[PDB]
C-alpha cells in the first residue's frame, strides 16, 4: 500500500492529492528521487507545506542534488531553515549556497561568522565581490581573506587604497611582517597623515631599526611622533645597556672560580 | 484546481520577493547612513588630531618589544 499511497497521493492532482500523509512511509523507502518528487510536487502546489518534510527528511537525504534544484526553484530563501539546518556540513554546495545568500543579503557580520565556521570555499572570486561591496567593511572582509588566503601584502595594500583612516593602519598591525612596512611607511609620510604616524610605526615596531627613523626623520628635518619614538628608542637601548651591564658583572665574577 | 495552486505558488513567491527587495533597500540604506558615518571624519589640538585621525589604541597587546613610555605619552605628550 506504500506505493499505492505515493501513486493515489501524486496521481491525481485533480482531485486526489495530500501533503502531509507522506511524511511516514518513507522510512522503509530506499530511493531518495521518491522524496524529490514529493518536494517538487508539493513546490508545485503547497510550497509553504516544505518545512514539515524537510524536517522529516533530515537523517536520509542527497542534500547536493536537494540545494541544486532548490536553486533551480530559487526557493534558497524559502528553503533557507532546511540551510540552517545542513549548513553544519561544511560541504562546497551548501556553503556556496550561504555565500551568495550573504551577497544579495549585503549581510556581513553573519556572513563573518560563517565563512569563519565554514571555510569550503576559495578566497578569490569572495574578495572580488566583497572589495565591490559597497561597505568598508565588505571590502574589508575581502582583505581579510587574504590572510585568510595567507597572501598578505595586498590587503593592507587594500587599506592603503581607501581605508586609509586609520584601517590602513588596522591592517599595517595584522602585517606582522618587515621590509614592506618601511617604504609603506614612507609613502604614508608622502601624505601628510603622519600627524599620528608613531602609531602608524609602533602598529608593527616589532623588527623596526630605528637608523632609517632617524635619517628619514632628517630628511624632512621631522621630529614629532619621533621624538617618542626617539624616547622608546633610547628607553629600549637603556634598558639594553643596562642588563649588558649586568650580565657582564655577573660574567667576569664568575671567571675567577 | 493544479491552476490555482500554482496562483497561489506565485502569489507566494512574489509576496516573498516583495520583502526581499524591501529588506534589501532597508539594509541598503543602512549602509548608505553608516558609509556617511565612514565619510564624516579628517581623512591640546595636535593632541585634539592624534586622537581624532588616528587614534592609537593601547591594548593589553604590547608584548611586542616590552614598549612601556606609550603608558607616559598618552598622558605626557600624545592626546595630552
Amino acid at each position: 500500500e506504500y506505493d499505492n499511497a505515493i501513486i493515489t497521493m501524486m496521481n491525481h492532482p485533480t482531485d486526489a492529492w495530500k501533503e502531509g500523509q507522506f511524511k511516514d512511509i518513507i522510512t522503509k523507502v530506499a530511493n531518495v528521487e521518491l522524496y524529490y518528487r514529493a518536494i517538487q510536487f508539493y513546490l508545485e502546489f503547497k510550497p509553504l507545506l516544505l518545512n514539515d518534510l524537510l524536517m522529516v527528511l533530515s537523517p536520509r537525504l542527497d542534500h547536493t542534488r536537494a540545494v541544486n534544484y532548490f536553486s533551480k526553484v530559487k526557493q534558497l530563501p524559502l528553503v533557507k531553515p532546511y540551510l540552517r539546518s545542513v549548513q553544519n556540513h561544511n560541504n562546497k554546495s551548501v556553503n556556496e549556497s550561504l555565500n551568495n545568500l550573504f551577497i544579495t543579503e549585503e549581510d556581513y557580520q553573519a556572513l563573518r561568522t560563517s565563512i569563519d565556521a565554514y571555510d569550503n570555499f576559495d578566497n578569490i572570486s569572495l574578495a572580488q565581490r566583497l572589495e565591490k561591496h559597497e561597505l568598508i567593511e565588505f571590502r574589508r572582509i575581502a582583505a581579510y581573506l587574504f590572510k585568510g588566503n595567507n597572501r598578505w601584502k595586498q590587503s593592507v595594500e587594500l587599506c592603503k587604497k581607501d581605508s586609509l583612516y586609520k584601517d590602513a593602519m588596522q591592517y599595517a598591525s595584522e602585517s606582522k611582517d618587515t621590509e614592506l612596512a618601511e617604504e609603506l611607511l614612507q609613502w604614508f609620510l608622502q601624505e601628510e597623515k603622519r600627524e599620528c604616524f608613531g602609531a602608524c610605526l609602533f602598529t608593527c615596531y616589532d623588527l623596526l631599526r630605528p637608523d632609517v627613523v632617524l635619517e628619514t626623520a632628517w630628511r624632512h628635518n621631522i621630529m614629532d611622533f619621533a621624538m617618542p619614538y626617539f624616547i622608546q628608542v633610547m628607553k629600549e637601548y637603556l634598558t639594553k645597556v643596562d642588563k649588558l651591564d649586568a650580565s657582564e658583572s655577573l660574567r667576569k665574577e664568575e671567571e675567577q672560580a | 484546481t493544479e491552476q490555482e495552486w500554482r496562483e497561489k505558488a506565485k502569489k507566494d513567491l512574489e509576496e516573498w520577493n516583495q520583502r526581499q527587495s524591501e529588506q534589501v533597500e532597508k539594509n541598503k540604506i543602512n549602509n548608505r547612513i553608516a558609509d556617511k558615518a565612514f565619510y564624516q571624519q579628517p581623512d591640546g589640538t595636535e593632541w585634539e588630531k592624534v586622537a581624532q585621525l588616528c587614534d592609537f589604541n593601547p591594548k593589553s597587546s604590547k608584548q611586542c618589544k616590552d614598549v612601556s613610555r606609550l603608558r607616559s605619552v598618552l598622558m605626557s605628550l600624545k592626546q595630552t
